[PDB]
């Protein structure tokens, strides 16, 4: 099974570079498309056929504000389950998610109650993104307001333009559930504005003449720092993108 | 017969009844010249069936379907390793992938033996096995799963000698 | 091996043969030498003996194993035949009252029932000078805007019919009357058909089947009436009474018409009365079969 | 118990050589690869006979009286037997690779042709007692040039025709005067010649070619010799005649050429009968009956075998036997239908009590891998390497839902629920169950969590568990109904590859790959214990190997388990050539058999005397029955039975309980007395005599005072004789009225009631229920037929 | 379609006489053909990857008898439809 | 340098070994040759056919050049000198035949 894991990545490694060189080739080609006159592998492969799982994990020892935090965003997404990491090691955990069948983690990390890091990873050797979330606020932090509709969410994503946001807004549409109903009530909004997305949970209604929106759930921005090829186990993966911080336009820069 | 000379070379030069079959036999240590012409033929089969099913329309759902059923099948079997193509599949079947696929040179990949036929001869001797049961012919295309749950099998000198060396032996499980 | 006997020599010169069910000797031989050993093989076939004198080792065979034997305490003889062989057949019929079934296989009813299906699934599977074509197949279109072989075939089933009978030519001959119609003959002016119950119970299926559909069908109905008294008195005899059931069925599907036509009449009414006299003393069948099957289904689940 | 006799072979109903019918024809000999089977097909049964051989079966001959048969296989071994006792005679080795035998209608003597000599030598005799050296040799002739390719006697045990490959056509006779009369030859001849029959008057001789021309030679004049009197032919564009057999006293001839087209040709007329074609496959062999009216053609190349009625036009029988190797078997429910798989995907459906094949199936394409029932008559669910998992019914005989994955992933193993609702199937390069619902038939669920590929599921039925074994060393024990979702690891020593529950659901019996079987308690998940394996397995050797059969761990474990339906014992079947059966609670094995005797198959030598189709036992379950169990082997589906109960295995004796004491109880009218004592005695022929003895206005006092302890044996009994046994009034009285005695005990030990209750409704529902099925329709038709109007 | 622009192999009555007497005929025999290719290379190619012996399968008027039979050959087609279907 | 191949579907195939290639393909019309010998101050082929009759054929031409009855039933065996002018066949209706070729 060890070989079978390491055939896999092997091959998982020259599926990616394949498919950057014929994205290469893409670009070449699009100078004909415009003379004469589409998703990543794996959500390819289960792009809409099977309906993804996802397990939210707090870092270690957590603290009860970061605990409330981790249950908030196991109640954004559908179909999650809450997971107190309590001395599992990593290869362990990701093991244990591989053996289960679990289609994605996110595993949250906090500053004396503060979250302020959230890593994703898809499972079958999947790609794993790392976010700084800063301006966090929850619905504990805000009052006693209900609870949210927990309705198969439709989604909303602004201002994703070059290739990162391509890759970004894949790999979040493919951790949300897939083909939902028409009425469906709950839209989550993944905003772009020069780097900083920001996300929110928002209820519609459409009165008698336009529509008329709640803001509920979290509320906080995010921002990509990292993106590597490999399962957050390894910390030896290759890297696709990686943000730059001691750059001469690092103030300047968008999407990098 | 006699390496016959210039003359006699000119009339009669073409009367010899007595060379990539050596070649392959040499570089990646097959049994036979009978067996390079099998895993030719075998190719010659892929070819010609390439060609038919070509040659059937190409907007045909009986025609997609028999091809992508080759290809799961072939693909299955592992001599090639992508999915995406019928050009590889008319080119890529190589005498040179087949006998890849065989199962002393998966051995050898696997670095179970140092040498190819040192694999061959722990095959006759019989200290592999693929999953369950073990294997005695060294002509064995291994599958894809197969050659992922190959190994020694278990109570074999080889074995016991692979765990003294780690120093790792542990006889309850009588390794 | 199988236990049953214990062969026992001993220092009188002699070796005994005990039968361990009824606890007695069934056989006795005197020996010369007294045999010091006795063994059997592992499988039942061969005794070994030793002696007392002599180097080799006797072996014996086992007339019990290629044969029945009497077992019949003889030893003191020397120096209920179902239980002397210990083998029993089963009786016939235990009673008048009980009913029983044919002796023989289990699929010649359903077989009986559903031959002519058997039929139909089993038969194997398999230009003039002066053309007619018609307005529109050629160039026609006025004829066309003002438009105005199965009996070929039909001809051709005849003529194939005729192939068959004019080639089947055997001059042989034949009696006129058939067995199985004489012997009903001969039973309904006897006042009884038991030999007719036995040839019919006898008989191959397709035999069953070709001559109870090729009865005779007439207005006195003769033939019909003496097969329904003969399938009564069957009845009445409750023996093979799945068969005679089964072939009244077969009589209902073959020669339903003629007598759902004919019905009313004094004579087949009559002996269709005396069919539902039996048939009705029958029932009792039904019953104990839904009882069983019920309290077993009941018991086997809760 | 114990004990266990070979039954029965199922599926290749003719696998190579000659084909004989009977004296009376009510049987047909027909060689299977090793042995001799007798299909009985005036009372619809089978048989197989109980000796092997050392190699296959070349040639078969039964004596006229019906006494004797020799057999000889490739090599002059040649074993020659009792019918009537069924026992092996003598054994004799003829050296030469014999060509064919036949007995000579006299019975004194038969016929051999072997290599291009004639032999004749004289028969021993049956009555007189096992000698040593019973054979003697008669006549030697040697007149050919090349082989001896046909034999045919004449009405009289004196003359010999012997066709050859030399064009010839050569008349000898037994006796010296009669050599002097006629050791005459046949020439003028086409290709090869196949046969040569005399005609019923012996005045005209008829040579059948390869060609296809017949030869009608008379004794005519033109001092005067053997003119060929008429030439008739066969026209076909390349069909060789390869099998001829002319019946004399209906002039029947019989051909049989090699694009499976036989004809049937009435002789001196020469006229065509008839013209049927078996399939695109040669017909190899062709018999006739004495009386003419049956006829069988055997095709060896799938190991087809038809039997025909020229008369009616009538098939009496049409089989055809697996080709590959039965991969997969499935009992019924009650033990009627017996379901196998081949490598192919043809799944066939065979009855138990008449041999037979009842149906096929060919929805699949690859080979069927696991075949499976539910607690129901109906259902029959199959998976295959195909990428798919099917189900049958057994009524309609359709399929319902072709269930599968989503990428066309190949399953190895199946498990059903049993109530029917859920079906489990588990793939090899997936390691994840997958799980369907059956009436809606998409996929309910895809259970993960193994690591490596799941290599056995089952379902114990009371609680509607699952277990999952697999090469991760682990057993899963997974519940899914109810909310929970919930799981169970169990560890082993070693890869795991067979499993099976008990009939309770407490218990999991897991065979893994050191040789050990282990059994577990669910609820516990602990180990109850193991029974060791790998020393009474009888590994072969291989004609290709470099090592011994000793140091060889090529089988050395056990790819199949199966239970008892008491609970009580496990058969053992592996690669090996070893079929053993374990008894647990005293974990020591009972029995061992060897599979077959056979030195082309290739495990069966231990040391060789100074690719190849190797042995091995796919699959074994018993009998719901339980009675029987029927192993699916690369030869076929062998059925072990103890039918015989040739074996006096007493229950507490006493020494007052002989057989005369019972009958003298059967004349003091003590009824109950001497049922008891016929059970303690356990002979069938005893309990059967009293059983009937006993009449009906005691049976309901009989039934209350039969004691608990002889009450599941009863119950068995009188199942077991009421399927073959014509008394249905008498034995559904002694049914009710031990019901109505006790309910009750049943109900609170219907685990140990299991197998007599499974007999009994399974008598009920086959023999009774169609029975009152007929009585019901007649009666109604009569209702109808004179209660309304009549027509015009 | 294509037309064919070579002289027509058939004259005037014997293309009547055609259109006077599975989509086409030697669209069937190439399904055939490759149909038994197919089966020759799956056939070779178990041949090398298994592990236990297989043999070959097959080989490749008048009237025919159907060996295998998928019903019990007692059943009548209308007894084996559903009533629902019906 | 030329390898005669008469075996029993009725046949007969001459195979040049030197440049190894079938040169000529031949059917017998009459059956399966039962005997053969090759005259060899001529080098062409004599069968010996069931009929009785021997036949001489070439590699050249695919009918036979000369046909003889010789005797009845087929023929065991035929040999020739080496000078290639008497033949002698031996039959199975006990003949025996000196032909002058």
């Amino acid at each position: 099974m060890l070989r079978r894991q390491a055939r896999e990545r092997r091959e998982y490694l020259y599926r990616k570079a394949q498919e950057l060189q014929d994205s290469q080739l893409q670009q070449k080609r699009q100078i004909i498309k415009q003379a004469l006159a589409q998703v990543d592998d794996e959500y390819a492969a289960t792009s809409g056929i099977m309906d993804p799982r996802i397990i939210v994990t707090t870092s270690r020892d957590p603290s009860t504000r970061l605990s409330q935090f981790a249950k908030e965003i196991k109640l954004l997404f559908p179909n999650a389950v809450r997971l107190n990491r309590g001395n599992y090691v990593m290869p362990n955990l990701v093991d244990a998610c591989k053996k289960s069948g679990t289609t994605d983690l996110v595993v949250l990390h906090e500053h004396r109650g503060v979250p302020t890091s959230l890593t994703i990873s898809h499972f079958p050797h999947g790609p794993t993104a790392q976010f700084s979330l800063h301006n966090v606020v929850m619905r504990h932090d805000i009052i006693n307001a209900g609870n949210q509709s927990e309705v198969n969410p439709h989604l909303i994503f602004d201002n994703f333009t070059t290739a990162l946001g391509k890759r970004v807004v894949c790999i979040l549409k493919h951790l949300f559930n897939a083909g939902p109903k028409k009425d469906s009530e709950r839209v989550i909004t993944f905003a772009n504005r020069g780097d900083f997305i920001s996300v929110r949970q928002h209820v519609y209604v459409r009165t008698r003449e336009g529509v008329e929106i709640a803001e509920v759930g979290p509320r906080f921005e995010m921002r990509l720092f990292e993106l590597r090829l490999g399962t957050l186990e390894n910390k030896d993966a290759d890297v696709e993108w990686q943000l730059r911080r001691f750059i001469r336009t690092a103030n300047k820069k968008d999407y990098l | 017969v006699r390496k016959l000379k210039h003359h006699e070379q000119k009339l009669l030069k073409k009367v010899d009844f007595l060379h990539r079959d050596t070649q392959v036999m040499r570089t990646y240590h097959i049994q036979n010249r009978e067996d390079y012409h099998k895993y030719n033929r075998i190719c010659g089969d892929i070819r010609r069936l390439a060609n038919k099913l070509s040659l059937l329309p190409p907007t045909d759902p009986f025609r997609r379907k028999h091809e992508q059923l080759l290809l799961d099948k072939l693909y299955a079997m592992g001599v090639l390793t992508t999915k995406s193509k019928i050009s590889d599949l008319e080119n890529k079947v190589t005498v040179s992938a087949i006998c890849r696929r065989r199962l002393p040179v998966i051995m050898h990949r696997l670095k179970m033996a140092e040498t190819i036929q040192d694999a061959v001869k722990f095959i006759e001797q019989g200290h592999v096995r693929v999953g369950p049961n073990l294997i005695n012919d060294p002509a064995y295309l291994v599958t894809r799963n197969m050659e992922d749950y190959v190994t020694w099998v278990d109570n074999s000198k080889i074995k016991k000698t692979l765990l003294r060396y780690r120093n790792q032996i542990d006889d309850f499980d009588f390794s | 091996p199988e236990g049953r006997w214990i062969v026992s020599a001993s220092l009188d010169s002699t070796i005994r043969t005990w039968d361990l069910p009824t606890g007695g000797c069934i056989d006795g031989i005197i020996v010369d030498n007294v045999a010091t050993n006795v063994k059997f093989s592992p499988n039942g076939d061969l005794l070994a003996t030793t002696h007392v004198t002599g180097n080799g080792i006797c072996i014996w065979t086992n007339r019990a194993q290629f044969k029945t034997v009497s077992t019949r305490t003889i030893d003191e003889s020397e120096f209920l035949n179902d239980i002397d062989f210990n083998t029993y057949t089963s009786l016939e019929q235990i009673d008048k009252e009980l009913l029983t079934l044919s002796i023989g296989p289990r699929s010649k009813m359903n077989t009986l029932l559903h031959l002519d299906v058997i039929r139909k699934r089993s038969k194997p599977k398999e230009l003039p000078f002066f053309l007619q074509l018609s307005g529109e197949k050629v160039g026609d279109e006025a004829s066309v805007r003002e438009g105005i072989h199965r009996r070929d075939q039909e001809a051709q089933k005849k003529l194939d019919a005729e192939e068959q009978m004019n080639k089947f030519k055997v001059t042989g001959r034949l009696g006129f009357e058939s067995h199985f119609t004489k012997q009903l003959r001969e039973g309904s002016q006897s006042k009884d058909y038991s030999s007719l119950l036995a040839t019919l119970i006898n008989f191959s299926p397709a035999a069953v089947d070709l001559e109870i559909r090729s009865l005779n069908s007439f207005e006195p109905f003769d033939e019909i009436v003496w097969f329904i008294d003969a399938l009564t008195q069957g009845l009445k005899s409750n023996k093979n009474f799945e068969l005679y059931e089964t072939f009244m069925s077969l009589l209902f599907k073959a020669h339903g018409d003629v007598i759902h036509a004919n019905n009313k009449n004094q004579d087949i009414a009559s002996a269709l009365q005396n069919w539902e006299d039996v048939h009705k003393k029958e029932d009792r069948l039904d019953d104990l079969v839904k009882f069983c099957m019920g309290v077993a289904a009941f018991v086997t689940t809760a | 118990k114990s004990d266990f006799k070979f039954s029965n072979l199922l599926g290749t109903v003719y696998r190579q050589g000659n084909i004989t019918f009977s004296d009376d024809g009510k049987q047909l000999l027909s060689p299977v690869g090793n042995r001799v089977s007798v299909f009985d097909l005036i009372n619809n049964k089978s048989f197989t006979f109980e000796y092997e051989h050392r190699k296959n079966i070349a040639a078969i001959d039964l004596n006229k009286q019906g006494t004797l048969l020799i057999s000889i296989d490739e090599d002059g071994r040649a074993i020659l037997v009792n019918f009537k006792a069924r026992n092996v005679l003598h054994h004799f080795n003829f050296k030469e690779k014999c060509s064919a035998v036949k007995f000579s209608p006299d019975g004194r003597l038969f016929a051999l042709a072997s290599g291009r000599f004639l032999q004749i030598w004289k028969t021993p005799d049956v009555n007189k007692d096992r000698q040593f050296a019973p054979f003697v040799r008669h006549r030697v002739h040697a007149g050919h040039f090349q082989d001896i390719t046909s034999l045919t006697w004449s009405q009289d045990s004196r003359f010999i025709l012997t066709t050859s490959k030399d064009l010839s056509a050569k008349i000898w006779s037994v006796d010296s005067e009669e050599k002097n009369l006629a050791a005459t030859t046949f020439n003028g001849h086409r290709d090869y010649v196949m046969g040569a029959f005399f005609s019923h008057d012996q005045e005209k001789i008829y040579t059948v070619s390869k060609d296809g021309a017949v030869f009608v030679w008379e004794f005519t004049k033109r001092k005067y010799s053997w003119r060929i009197t008429k030439k008739h032919f066969f026209y076909a564009n390349q069909a060789k005649v390869k099998c001829v057999t002319f019946h004399p006293a209906t002039r029947l001839l019989a051909v049989g050429f090699t694009s499976g087209e036989f004809r049937l040709y009435d002789l001196p007329d020469f006229t065509l009968i008839q013209q049927l074609s078996m399939g695109q496959n040669p017909v190899n062999t062709v018999s006739v009956n004495q009386t003419g009216e049956w006829l069988a053609f055997g095709s060896s190349k799938l190991g087809q075998l038809l039997v025909y009625e020229w008369q009616s036009e009538s098939y009496i029988l049409k089989q055809q036997g697996h080709f590959d190797s039965t991969n997969s078997l499935a009992y019924s429910p009650d033990g009627s239908r017996v379901v196998t798989a081949s490598e192919d995907g043809k799944i066939k459906v065979w009855d138990i009590t008449s041999g037979f094949c009842l149906a096929t199936f060919e929805e699949h394409t690859s080979s069927v891998t696991a075949v499976q029932f539910a607690k129901r008559g109906q259902v029959m669910f199959s998976s295959s390497l195909d990428g798919t998992v099917r189900a049958w019914d057994l009524i309609r005989y359709r399929n319902f839902r072709t269930f599968t994955g989503t990428e066309r992933i190949q399953f190895n193993c199946l498990a059903v629920d049993p109530s029917g609702e859920v079906v489990c199937a588990g793939s090899l390069d997936n390691f994840d169950i997958h799980v369907w619902s059956v009436q809606t038939g998409q996929l309910l669920d895809a259970l993960s969590g193994h690591e490596g590929p799941v290599s056995c599921l089952s379902f114990s039925q009371e609680n509607s568990v699952l277990a999952s074994a697999s090469w991760d060393k682990t057993i899963r024990i997974w519940s899914i109904f109810g909310r929970s979702q919930q799981v169970e690891p169990i560890e082993v020593y070693s890869d795991v590859l067979a499993l099976s529950m008990r009939p309770d659901g407490k218990e999991v019996a897991v065979s893994t790959l050191k040789g050990q079987i282990s059994i577990f308690n669910i609820e516990d998940a602990k180990q109850v214990g193991n029974i060791d394996c790998r020393k009474d397995i009888i590994s072969g050797r291989f004609n290709q190997d470099r090592f011994t059969a000793k140091n060889s761990e090529r089988s050395k474990f056990f790819t199949t388990i199966h239970y008892s339906f008491d609970g009580m014992a496990i058969v053992a079947g592996g690669n090996n050539n070893s079929i053993c059966l374990y008894d647990v609670p005293n974990e020591v094995l009972l029995k061992r058999f060897i599979v077959s005797r056979n030195m082309a198959l290739n495990g069966t030598l231990e040391f060789l005397n100074s690719m190849r189709p190797e042995v091995r036992v796919t699959s074994v379950q018993f009998s719901p029955t339980a009675n029987a169990f029927a192993a699916a082997s690369t030869e076929g589906l062998l059925i072990y039975s103890t039918n015989d109960t040739i074996l006096f295995d007493p229950f507490d004796l006493d020494v007052d309980v002989t057989p005369h004491s019972t009958v003298e109880a059967l004349r003091e009218k003590q009824f109950l007395n001497a049922l008891v004592m016929a059970f303690r005695l356990n002979e069938e022929y005893l309990i059967n005599k009293v059983y009937e003895a006993i009449p009906i206005k005691e049976i309901p006092l009989v039934a209350s005072n039969i004691p608990a302890i002889y009450l599941p044996r009863i119950l068995k009994f009188i199942g077991d004789f009421a399927i073959e046994s014509q008394h249905i009034e008498f034995n559904l009285i002694w049914i009710k009225a031990l019901l109505s005695a006790s309910g009750g005990y049943i109900n609170e030990h219907k685990y140990l009631f299991s197998t007599a209750m499974r007999s009994i409704q399974r008598f009920i529902v086959r023999v009774a229920k169609e029975v009152v099925n007929t009585t019901t329709d007649n009666k109604y038709t009569y209702r109808f037929l004179v209660s309304t109007d009549g027509s015009m | 379609f294509e037309l064919s622009d070579v002289k027509s192999s058939k004259s005037l009555a014997e293309i009547y006489e055609d259109d006077y007497t599975a989509l086409s005929e030697e669209l069937q025999k190439a399904h055939s053909e490759i149909s038994e290719l197919y089966a020759n290379l799956v056939y070779k190619l178990d041949v090398l990857s298994s592990v236990h012996f297989v043999p070959k399968p097959a080989s490749t008027e008048t009237p025919t008898i159907s060996m295998e039979d998928a019903q019990p050959l007692y059943m009548s087609n209308a007894s084996s439809l559903a009533p629902q279907e019906i | 340098y030329l390898l005669v191949t008469a075996g029993e579907t009725g046949w007969l195939k001459y195979h040049d070994v030197s440049t190894g290639q079938l040169v000529s393909e031949l059917r017998t019309k009459a059956g399966p040759t039962m005997a053969m010998a090759q005259n060899p101050w001529n080098a062409v082929m004599h069968l010996g056919h069931s009929n009785g009759t021997v036949s001489l054929w070439s590699p050249s031409m695919p009918e036979p050049l000369v046909k003889l009855l010789s005797a009845r039933g087929p023929v065991n065996s035929i040999a020739i000198d080496r000078s290639g002018y008497y033949m002698a066949t031996t039959g199975a209706d006990r003949s025996m035949k000196i032909w002058d070729i």
